[PDB]
């Protein structure tokens, strides 16, 4: 388990393997359904059926184990044993495996020199094939042979001369004698026209022997290795005219024949020499051949495998032939496939037996091979075996590969037991930590439990009687039931589960009905919606796991979102209402009891009882001792004439009873928050809270929160009739006197004196102007009193463009394939929209549904491959020694007189932890080493710095992984992050959760295509694929005079650097855009056209800091468009993984192959070996690559083989014969044992627990 | 060296000269020089070399012979294996069995009968191509007597429903063929095509049908953990019991080990009567069965 090997499989490793021969073809009798001897299904070979029984009936008994049967050979031991236990197939002609060759010729290899074609005419019975040629004999020999041709062609030429005068002698004769005769005038001139097409047909069969002498002479004289022949009259008159000179053969057996005498590490040399001297695709091709070759030098196993002999079988009960309902029986199709094999292995068998002709011979090894092809590989060449007619079917590979295979549908994800699922209620009475589970659901979870417990509270005798009772279900089970389910976690886990707040370990509690209750706190972190969400509960249930569950998992210690670090756990589309009616300021309400003095809360709310005094009223009421006062009035603190401190002792306020009662939800020790809460301020409060104070307060505080928003919601006044949404008065005249230019301009058009395209763009402008004005009349309109401004203003629930096309006209609506109506929908959702109207919503409306489906799938792919890309990155050490940092900017934009913080901080520079200390005036403003909040930045904007060094994850290294100081602090725990924990998964799922949550897409191409860059996850999926955008900026390698060159073929453009450096030409299509000047000053800095940069380029020209900064602001950038934000250091952690490799040139002294996928750490260890030798260092340049390539080309070639090309990297893993070493995750989950993340590291696995000495003495 | 090796195939016949009559019944005039030429060689008598020589040629002469009438007549052995195809078996696979027939039926050929070819070997074709299609079409093997037997009683039920025009019971036809209904119930049950474990199940792929079924042979947990349990509450009820009475129990059974005993076979190593032997046992039969020591073992069964 500490290395999982592979390689070629030789004949002896499968008879090894093998425990007999599948000699016959058929699988079961047909009568008595027992398996058949020697055959398929074999009990002898693969193992009894049964349990310590055999096949002849006999030995049923246990007692005699592991004893051999006499009659029949079959071993007496447990049934299971089937499934672990194969054999072989004997063939009785060689056929090649089609996983090697007929495949990426990058793993076909070119190890023979050889055209793929060629291949496919040589060993599909279709041309012939030199094995062996005696040149040096042949070479020996050559004035004998040649005095034998000269020979032969002495007496073609004496035989022709002589039939040559007998020819004219009979022409001669006969001539002459129908010239004498006279039969007819002119017989002599038909006879003579006869006698010379003798004589022409005659002359061109001599011509032609002549031909075939020839061609035959010169085929010999230049047959060597490797040569193929079409033609098998030719072959044969080659085997027939020459003799024990060249050895040749036909189909696999040339391969196998060729490959047993095939000199290789010679190849090498004469192929590094290739290497050394030449030019062109010559290079490419003999690159790979010698990256091919070089696997078989340095590695043991013997490239014998190709080709084979024998083909091994799946054991029976992975290939089932399971007995069903009605005498039907399902068998899987490797079966039939294994069926064909031996049915034609036994056929080409029985012809070898016998005299065969050599034409149904090589038909029957080309059907062979072709079976073994299919069972191989059905589908990769030609129609694949259908069977019954359908589908194909599915060979061996067919369920190694993809969403049906192995690797994805059977290791990474697996059914659990323990499990329960059940549509979602919403539990306002529950706690932080609480769910409510139903009692069958409970039940079912826990029986063995229930059980156990059963039998120690002895309500049941024994076990049985125990489940006899829990099958019955009686109240005394419900009973312990109830003691037994607390104090035991339960994961509670949405299906989509987007982000690591998916699963959230509750404390199950026994409810009624059939749904699950959860707290409504935290449904917003499962994405959760109560319309049907199902929720699947999973149960920890050993220890260890429900200490992770209580400790790692529990919902009272996930208020902080992993992506920004902004509160998840404090919901908004009721609680935040409840609060904002409470705490709001009196306006458009009457104010009752507006300016009077309370002595204390409990006097306000008797006064509130009472009804002469309103819930929100600017009100004098003193608090008692204890509270603290807000931050604002601590300095203007009631006047005193002695000295006093406001800080612990009393004082009066002029603020409402709703903001005093919810002063009473927060704790006392917080100040006194004396403000509109809305949303955003109550997110605020809650990261503070969160902050600065432990977890069970702030889950009490949040639950307070919810209890008064609920409350308070219930008797908020929002409520939605018709009457509380209003359409403003004045679009009545706004779109009549919009209607009336419009019509102005539609009797302008019907002259002609302007275009169509024209006026649709300035209709579709002033239309635009229409609806903008339209809402801000809407915005003047509405008071603050009505409901739904007051559920869209405080942050509830809602935008403010659904209240605009609810209220207001609907605005401007597009087409089919994204273009506009000229005609705008100007009728509101509460006016009514009309029938043609609402055809054209419905355009708009089913795109959008199309697009967010789509959307969510290219999300989840997204997802995957950065997780693939991203993952085996664990923080590993407490701290670097290092000091080097990134120059993230804190001041930007400042005007003139002042100094302004950059806007977007709160995602990149916070959370982060400085590389050195910062001084102005000598004196240091922030320690080394510590995280970067609110205050601490503040104070350094306000002492005066620009930017800031923080110890970012880029310029981390170390001896492994990364560190916890070089990482910054965890934006889930609000702490520094513990080492373990798996830092790549965390930046996949927050980079991956808002994919679906982009929801964007080109509103126009504006009557153009190209000019638009790809926006939203297209533009997410190009950047971390390190595509060339479809928008191509080049970039100038260096400053200098730059002019256009107006070729009207194609545009161009030249630019010519000074200092004596070489001109660049880039070109450019004769597109609309381009911002250059000609004969301007242009330098590295600035793009020749505006678009998206290609960042290989950026890379290569600029630096590596250059392309992080690039990279990470443009996906920034695409991100912060829809409002989703994304902690920076989650780009970082995959652009650190995507820059890893470096490609290398002229590694001559190096001894490593130039121009390929190196790894830095491996480069700069054969760096440091080479120089240790004295021989000079190979040049490289970083290679910036796609997360997909970065993915494919690792070490573990398990991870690999879990991600998309499992055929082509199983290949490359068994040509290298290269061992993978289990550090990782993938390759660790897919074993089960512990991942090496978290608590199953080595120095958390290895602690030893002992009491104290003083506790045992107490007891 | 393309796909559908099928086209390879026919073209790989290629244009081998038809035999018209006087010329197959030259090459089977060949056939038996190069036959009965071997037949002398295979003889251990000694004769000059030079005619052994020459009846090699003659070997050789009939081998070429036996040869170009294969490929002479590999197209009627593709013209009549079409007539069989599409029936579980390959095309191909049907083309090479017809040919091991052809083979099978020119090796016992005479010129005798002074007929054609095709009339002689299209018995043989026929007869090799159905006994192929008995023994490798289907999954499991069903021998050719059965297949011969299952498919005339499919082509005369067919020829009932041709011609009534209905579905006719299994009596009628049994009483139409001679045999018992329950000998063609259980041909008709045995004459059954297996259906593959990977059929899709409908607008979800990862669905497969092969997952919906469950295992007899797989072990139930709770049932392992009763066994367990019955076998130390029968251990805590024996050691319950009398020493004695407890011994005496644990051969008869053979609780101990895994054999039983009977009365004669424990009456030497403790030396008691038959009469005494099995009184005592019968006790503690009596005993387990009053039902103070029932409720410990009647809900295990
Ligand atoms: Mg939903
Ligand atoms: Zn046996
Ligand atoms: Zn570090």
């Amino acid at each position: 388990f500490d290395e999982l090997r592979i390689g070629l499989a030789t004949a002896d490793d499968i008879r090894q393997w093998s425990h007999g021969e599948v000699k016959k073809p058929e699988t079961i009798n047909y009568r008595t359904l027992k398996p058949e001897k020697d055959g398929l299904f074999c009990e002898k070979i693969f193992g009894p059926t049964r349990d310590w029984e055999c096949y002849c009936g006999k030995y049923k008994r246990v007692r005699f184990k592991g004893i051999i049967c006499e009659r029949c050979g079959v071993e007496v031991t447990r049934a299971k044993v089937r499934r672990e236990r194969m054999g072989h197939i004997e063939l009785a002609a060689p056929v090649t495996h089609i996983w090697y060759f007929k495949g990426v010729p990058s793993r076909l290899g070119y190890l023979l020199d050889l055209a793929p074609k060629d291949l496919e005419k040589v060993i599909y019975f279709a041309a012939y094939m030199i094995t062996f040629v005696d040149e040096e004999r042949r070479t020996r020999d050559l004035p004998s042979l040649e005095a034998h041709v000269s020979v032969e062609r002495q007496q073609i030429e004496q035989r022709r001369d002589s039939d040559l005068e007998a020819r004219a002698k009979k022409l001669e004769t006969d001539l002459a004698e129908l010239e004498a005769e006279g039969a007819k005038a002119d017989v002599r001139r038909k006879v003579r026209e006869g006698a010379e097409r003798e004589m022409k047909q005659l002359r061109d069969r001599a011509q032609r022997e002549i031909d075939r002498l020839d061609e035959v002479w010169n085929r010999f004289k230049n047959l060597k290795v490797q040569d193929l022949e079409g033609d098998e009259l030719l072959y044969r008159e080659l085997r027939d005219r020459f003799g024990t000179y060249f050895d040749g053969s036909m189909g696999a057996a040339a391969l196998q024949k060729r490959l047993e005498s095939f000199d290789l590490d010679e190849e090498a040399e004469r192929l590094r020499e290739i290497i050394r001297t030449g030019k062109g695709q010559k290079k490419t091709r003999a690159l790979k051949r010698l990256k091919v070759v070089s696997a078989f030098l340095q590695t043991s196993n013997s490239p014998k495998g190709m080709v084979l002999d024998c083909v091994p079988v799946i054991p029976p009960d992975l290939r089932p032939m399971v007995q069903l309902d009605g005498g039907r029986f399902a068998t899987s199709d490797l079966n039939d496939l294994y069926r064909r094999v031996i049915n034609r292995n036994n056929r080409l068998k029985r012809l070898l037996d016998l005299g065969a002709p050599e034409i149904i011979v090589n038909n029957e090894k080309r059907m062979l091979q072709e079976a073994v092809d299919a069972l191989f590989d059905n589908g990769r060449r030609g129609r694949p075996v259908t069977g019954p007619g359908n589908r194909p079917l599915k060979s061996l590979s067919d369920m190694l590969k993809g969403k049906q295979g192995r690797f994805r549908q059977n290791l990474l994800g697996k059914r659990v037991d323990y499990s329960a699922r059940s549509v979602i209620v919403v539990g306002p009475q529950l706690k932080l930590h609480q769910c409510g589970l139903p009692k069958a659901m409970a039940l079912e979870l826990f029986k063995p439990f229930v059980m156990k417990r059963l039998v120690d509270l002895n309500h049941a005798q024994n076990i049985k009687s125990a489940k006899r009772m829990v099958e019955r279900g009686r109240t005394v089970v419900y009973d312990v039931l109830e003691e037994v389910i607390a104090e035991h976690p339960v994961l509670l886990n949405r299906a989509p589960t987007l982000h690591r707040l998916g699963i959230q370990a509750f404390e199950p509690q026994l409810v009624e009905g059939k749904a699950i209750q959860i707290h409504p706190l935290v449904c917003t972190a499962f994405n959760a919606d109560f319309d049907g969400d199902q929720m699947a509960v999973h149960l920890p249930l050993s220890a260890e796991a429900q200490a992770e569950a209580r400790i790692l998992m529990l919902s009272s210690n996930n208020i902080l979102k992993p992506a920004d670090g902004r509160p998840v756990t404090m919901p908004t589309q009721d609680m935040v209402l409840g609060l904002f009616f409470l705490t709001t300021d009196s306006e458009g309400r009457s104010p009752k009891g507006e300016g009077r003095a309370f002595g204390s809360s409990a006097e306000a709310i008797m006064a509130f009882d009472a009804g002469d005094l309103t819930l929100q009223a600017k009100i004098d009421i003193r608090f008692p001792v204890g509270t603290i006062p807000p931050r604002g009035f601590e300095p203007p603190a009631r006047e005193e004439g002695e000295p006093e401190w406001q800080q612990g002792d009393t004082f009066t306020l002029k603020t409402t009873l709703g903001r005093a009662l919810f002063n009473e939800l927060l704790p006392e020790d917080y100040p006194f928050v004396d403000y509109e809460v809305g949303k955003k301020q109550l997110s605020e409060i809650v990261n503070d809270l969160a902050e600065r104070y432990p977890k069970v307060i702030v889950a009490a505080t949040l639950d307070n929160l919810k209890a008064a928003g609920f409350f308070w919601a219930t008797r908020s006044g929002v409520t939605v009739a018709i009457s509380d949404i209003v359409v403003p008065d004045a679009k009545k005249e706004i779109v009549k006197g919009y209607e009336g230019q419009d019509e102005k301009v539609q009797k302008q058009y019907e002259r002609g004196l302007i275009t169509k395209e024209e006026r649709t763009q300035e209709l579709i402008a002033i239309w635009t102007k229409a609806t903008n004005e339209v809402a801000e009349a809407m915005n003047d309109n509405f008071p603050k009193t009505n409901p739904v401004s007051m559920m869209v203003n405080s942050g509830a629930r809602g935008n403010m463009m659904q209240m605009r096309q609810i209220a207001g006209m609907r605005g401007l609506v597009s087409n089919a394939k994204n273009e506009t109506i000229p005609r705008p929908i100007k009728a509101s959702f509460r006016e009514g929209l009309s029938v043609l109207e609402y055809f054209i919503s419905t355009h708009g409306a089913r795109k959008g549904l199309a697009d967010t489906a789509l959307r969510t799938a290219d999300s989840g792919y997204l997802t995957r491959r950065l997780v693939d890309v991203s993952q085996d990155v664990i923080i590993r050490e407490e701290d670097c020694g290092t000091e080097r940092g990134l120059k993230l900017p804190i001041a930007t934009r400042d005007a003139d007189g002042t100094l302004r913080k950059a806007e977007d901080v709160e995602t990149s520079v916070y959370a982060r932890m400085l590389a050195e200390d910062v001084v102005i005036d000598g004196k240091v403003i922030a320690p080394a080493n510590v995280d970067l909040g609110d205050v601490l930045i503040d104070a350094l904007v306000a002492h005066g710095v620009e930017e800031v060094k923080t110890r970012s994850i880029l310029t981390c290294e170390s001896q492994v992984g990364t560190c916890a100081m070089c990482y910054g602090r965890s934006l889930a725990t609000g702490k520094l992050v513990d080492i373990g924990e798996a830092v790549g998964i965390i930046a996949a799922q927050s980079i991956g959760e808002p994919g679906t949550q982009l929801t964007m897409r080109t509103f126009h191409t504006g009557g153009v295509a190209g000019d638009d860059i790809t926006q939203g996850l297209p533009r997410v999926v190009e950047l971390f694929e390190a595509r060339t955008p479809k928008g191509v900026a080049p970039i100038s390698e260096a400053s200098g005079r730059v002019r256009i060159e107006e070729t009207e073929k194609t545009k161009k453009i030249v630019v010519t650097p000074d200092d004596g450096s070489d001109e660049t030409a880039f070109p450019i299509s004769k597109r609309a855009r381009l911002l250059v000047g000609e004969g301007d000053h242009v330098e590295v800095g600035q793009k020749l056209t505006v678009g998206a940069t290609n960042p290989h380029d950026v890379l290569r020209i600029l630096g590596q800091r250059a392309v992080q900064v690039h990279l990470v602001g443009e996906v920034q950038k695409v991100y912060n468009s829809q409002g989703v934000s994304i902690h920076d250091k989650h780009i970082e952690i995959i652009i650190r993984q995507m820059l890893r490799r470096v490609t290398i040139i002229e590694s001559g002294d190096a001894e490593l192959l130039p121009g390929e996928l190196v790894e830095r750490t491996k480069f700069e260890t054969e760096n440091r070996r080479v120089v240790q030798e004295g021989g000079h260092p190979a040049s490289g340049r970083p290679q910036l690559m796609g997360i997909t390539k970065a993915s494919l080309a690792t070490e573990s070639w398990l991870s690999a083989a879990s991600f998309q090309e499992t055929t082509r990297v199983l290949t490359d893993a068994a040509i290298n014969a290269k061992s993978d070493s289990l550090i990782g995750l993938k390759e660790n989950v897919i074993i089960g044992k512990l991942i090496p993340a978290g608590t199953g590291l080595s120095r958390y696995r290895n602690i030893r627990v002992e009491p104290t000495e003083e506790a045992k003495a107490a007891m | 060296a393309t796909a559908d090796p099928v086209k390879d195939y026919l073209k790989q016949i290629g244009k081998v000269p038809l035999l018209n009559a006087e010329q197959e019944v030259e090459l089977a005039k060949r056939i038996e020089a190069g036959l009965f030429a071997e037949d002398k060689l295979a003889n251990s008598d000694k004769l000059a070399p030079k005619l052994k020589r020459e009846l090699e040629i003659i070997a050789e002469d009939g081998r070429r012979a036996k040869n170009h009438l294969l490929e002479a007549n590999l197209r009627l052995v593709v013209s009549l294996a079409k007539r069989y195809t599409g029936r579980g078996m390959l095309f191909l696979d049907l083309i090479q069995e017809g040919n091991l027939g052809l083979i099978r039926a020119v090796e016992k050929f005479d010129y005798t009968k002074g007929y054609k070819f095709s009339t002689y070997a299209t018995w043989w074709i026929r007869q090799a191509i159905t006994r192929a299609m008995a023994d490798q079409a289907r999954t499991i093997r069903i021998p050719v007597h059965m297949v011969e037997v299952i498919n005339k009683l499919a082509r005369v039920q067919r020829q009932m429903l041709q011609d009534l025009g209905r579905e006719p019971t299994p009596e009628e036809l049994a009483k139409e063929l001679d045999m018992t209904p329950e000998k063609v119930i259980e041909v008709q049950k045995y004459g059954r095509e297996p259906i593959s474990l990977h059929t899709p199940l409908g607008e979800d792929g990862d669905s497969e049908f092969g997952d919906l079924i469950e295992d007899s042979e797989a072990v139930v947990p709770a049932d392992a953990v009763s066994f367990t349990l019955l076998q130390e509450q029968l251990h805590s009820v024996l050691d319950t019991l009398s020493e004695r009475e407890a011994g005496v129990v644990s051969m008869r059974f053979g609780l101990t080990d895994g054999q039983p005993k009977t009365l004669d076979e424990i009456g030497k190593v403790y030396g008691v009567t038959r009469e005494r032997i099995r009184q005592i046992e019968s006790k503690t039969m009596s005993k387990l069965r009053h039902p103070s020591r029932s409720q410990v073992l009647r809900d295990y069964l």
